[PDB]
RNA sequence: CCAAGUCUGGGCUAAGUGGUAAAGGAUGUGGCGCCGCGAAGACAGCCAGGAGGUUGGCUUAGAAGCAGCCAUCCUUUAAAG
């Protein structure tokens, strides 16, 4: 029942893992062997791990898919936002590259619909900086 | 109550040193405004500023215009004492009769000015009346 | 609507719950009646800027109401108006007023203004013809750009009571452009 | 504490009468307002 | 105290105001108009989720309502903050 913010390729500091779960009733050194298994892929990011036990003291459960905000921005070719957003509006696309973004998007999207799809990128897109004219 | 000695001998042809009139924005109809009811040489500088001091708080959209402006002054303690007082001048501003049209908050739906001026008349000097136009304020 | 008087009391009148207002017409007058209360409700509305008319002994149900008055006083609350009907097909001195939207140009994203000191448009379309709310806004908005008569756009009714460049409605720095 | 010029604080800091007179009231030291 | 109605009528005071004062405050109190509703059975008590794309831009070393400068939109649905 605990959640953290673990890093890659070290499952051994004793200063954030060994308090933080010792004493919520986690034995430190076997749940720190079994990342090396599945961060060892994707080693050198941060993975947020989500930790939930039992009435047995053992268990790892959901660590990770990665990421989904650059690669969009090597897709497009703008970093960071250009500056405040409905104050210096000079990014503008098309009508038919947003239509095709959002049907692969729909897993953790807003319905299974087409008339809710396009709405959601609406929203997200003038809150930051891309105008779709 | 004593004015000056004229619009060019002792005193009369200025600026009077001020920061204009207009500011805010706009608006049709929505009658948003403040004016007041005292009568005073109205303390330039002291007016100047407050008005002012307005903008600081709020910064576009909320007709900031204002119309009001002194053009006449004081004068007192110069040369030798008490007695035959010669005249050193210092401080016009213009007579706020007993009331009148003030400076406008005038703008559609944008009361995040009314409080504004609200701050405007806080400030100010003579009380001051908290009021809208024809209509309102919507 | 409604509103009666015209005998020769303003004092008293002029006091309490009934205002002054004149019996207005192209031609004859008659002692002041309406009242302190009326005003109100209507006048509320958008004195001249619409329109009506009130049943006193049914006499005349006719149109023009108010082309002048005053909430004068300091207090701001009017008394002694103003009132001239008009059954005539003869109507100018029409001043009804005209509104945008907000299009967006220099305001939602430049945040620059717009100054009008129009708003209204006193002219002279087809008397007792007149669409008590007419809106035209070609939008533009920003930099030191400005409008006015002159170009304008007046729809139907071809008066213009009025005259070619001036006070239209620009765009100004609500801080700077 | 400022006797004169009381006005709300955290969005509750309450109004109450003692003695006629009005002093701020709300979950906070710092509130004990007063006059 | 000192001469003369502890007159009658109907309001308003709960501070001794009257018996000196301003800016400035506040469901004091009494009398007048407005917006929403109580059988889409209404505001304040109580049961519950206390919704998701919201975890957008400057600064990020941290905005991701709960540092602050700009946004202020979309939603599958019991509605939206």
């Amino acid at each position: 029942q605990i959640k953290l913010q673990l890093p890659a390729g070290k499952a051994t500091p004793a200063p954030p893992v060994g308090p933080a779960l010792g004493q919520h009733g986690v034995n430190i050194m076997e749940f720190c062997k079994r990342f090396n298994a599945e961060t060892a892929d994707k080693a050198g990011m941060i993975l947020p791990v989500v930790i939930t036990v039992y009435e047995d003291k053992s268990f790892t459960f959901i660590i990770k898919t990665p990421p989904a905000s650059f690669l969009l921005k090597k897709a497009a070719g703008i970093e960071k936002g250009s500056s405040e957003p409905k104050r210096k509006i000079v990014g503008k696309v098309t009508r038919k590259q947003i239509e095709e973004i959002a049907k692969t998007k729909m897993p953790d999207l807003n319905a299974n619909s087409l008339e809710a799809a396009m709405k959601i990128i609406e929203g997200t897109a003038k809150s930051m900086g891309i105008e779709v004219v | 109550s004593i004015k000056p000695t004229r619009r060019e001998y002792i005193s009369g042809i200025p600026g009077k040193g001020i920061a204009q009139f207009k500011m805010g924005n706009n608006t049709y109809p929505a009658q948003v405004e403040n004016v007041v009811e005292k009568p005073v040489q109205i303390r330039h500088n002291a007016l100047e500023a407050a008005r002012n001091a307005a903008n600081r708080f709020v910064q576009n959209s909320g007709k900031f215009r204002i119309r009001k402006f002194p053009f006449h002054v004081i004068r007192e303690q110069d040369g030798d004492g008490m007695r035959a007082p010669f005249g050193k001048s210092v401080g016009t501003a213009a007579r706020s009769h007993g009331a009148n049209h003030d400076f406008i908050a005038w703008v559609n739906p944008d009361p995040a000015v009314e409080f504004a001026w609200r701050r405007a008349y806080m400030k100010v000097t003579p009380t001051v009346n908290i009021d809208s136009s024809p209509a309102g304020n919507a | 609507m409604e509103l009666t008087a015209k005998p020769r009391t303003p004092k008293q009148k002029l006091d309490e719950s009934m205002i002054a207002a004149v019996a207005y017409n192209k031609e004859n007058n008659v002692s002041f009646a309406l009242d302190r209360k009326a005003f109100d409700r209507a006048f509320r509305q958008q004195s001249t800027t619409g329109l009506f008319d009130i049943t006193v002994e049914g006499g005349e149900t006719f149109p023009a109401l108010v082309k002048a008055v005053q909430m004068d006083k300091r207090k701001r609350a009017p008394i002694h108006v103003d009132f001239y009907m008009v059954t005539y097909g003869e109507p100018v001195e029409v001043s009804v007023p005209v509104h945008t939207t907000g299009r967006s140009q220099g305001e939602v994203q430049g945040g620059l203004v717009d100054i009008v000191v129009h708003n209204l448009q006193i002219v002279a379309p087809g008397p007792r013809r007149i669409p008590q709310e007419l809106v035209v806004d070609v939008t533009k908005m920003n930099i030191g750009d400005h409008i006015t008569a002159g170009d304008i756009k007046l729809p139907e009714g071809c008066t213009l009571a009025a005259d070619p460049e001036l006070t239209v409605v620009s765009v100004l720095p609500p801080r700077l452009t | 504490k400022v006797r004169s010029s009381v006005k709300k604080m955290c969005d509750n800091c309450k109004v109450v009468r003692r003695h006629g007179r009005v002093l701020v009231i709300c979950s906070n030291v710092k509130h004990k307002q007063r006059q």
